[PDB]
């Protein structure tokens, strides 16, 4: 969907 | 009427204020615990001079399966030098940012960095193997990498009158 969205390798910090 | 200047004077403001609270937070650590290392939030604001690009790039999301550049960032906040791999959002950030890093060693202000810790799915499928190709996953440690959203500004300071203003203004 997003390249940093649902189905990411990777989360934001919060 | 409001002058486009007024934008230029907002980020100006905006990446100093953000600068000294974020360089203090990343001295004293990327939170603490359930948010407690000084000032948590989830995009910050530093300085630093261009590396190199890694030749190698990073998969960033499993579902459509593309890979970004790695835009090697290392600074020395108070004591500790924070190296870690500055990453793109979409290709148009990946190539704004490679058509920007043209100049080496080049000393600009990254606003509005997002950072992303690495991590997945963990229970396993134990199902629909038939799709495998005989290969077992390695062990890889999960890093945290200083993303670059449409919303981040590089700002480039020809000068270091800019950098003059930051350094003094933070403190170490």
């Amino acid at each position: 969907q997003d390249d940093f969205g649902d189905g990411c390798l990777l989360q934001i910090v919060n | 009427m409001e002058i486009e200047e007024d934008l230029n004077l907002k980020i100006l403001e905006d990446v100093k204020k953000l600068y000294l609270q974020s360089f203090d937070y990343i001295k004293n650590g990327i939170s603490s615990g359930g948010s407690g290392g000084s000032i948590d939030l989830s995009r910050i604001t530093f300085l630093y001079k261009f590396i190199s690009v890694n030749p190698t790039l990073l998969l960033i999301n499993e579902k459509t399966q593309a890979k970004r550049r790695i835009f090697q960032g290392e600074y020395l906040y108070g004591k500790k030098k924070i190296q870690f791999n500055i990453i793109a959002k979409n290709l148009e950030i990946e190539r704004e940012l490679i058509q920007f890093f043209k100049k080496p060693y080049q000393c600009y202000i990254m606003h509005n960095v997002q950072v992303f810790q690495m991590l997945n799915k963990n229970k396993n499928n134990n199902v629909v193997e038939f799709m495998d190709s005989e290969d077992l996953q390695s062990s890889v440690d999960s890093q945290l990498y200083y993303l670059i959203d449409e919303s981040s500004h590089v700002l480039e300071d020809d000068s270091m009158d800019f950098i003059s203003t930051l350094t003094r203004l933070s403190d170490s």
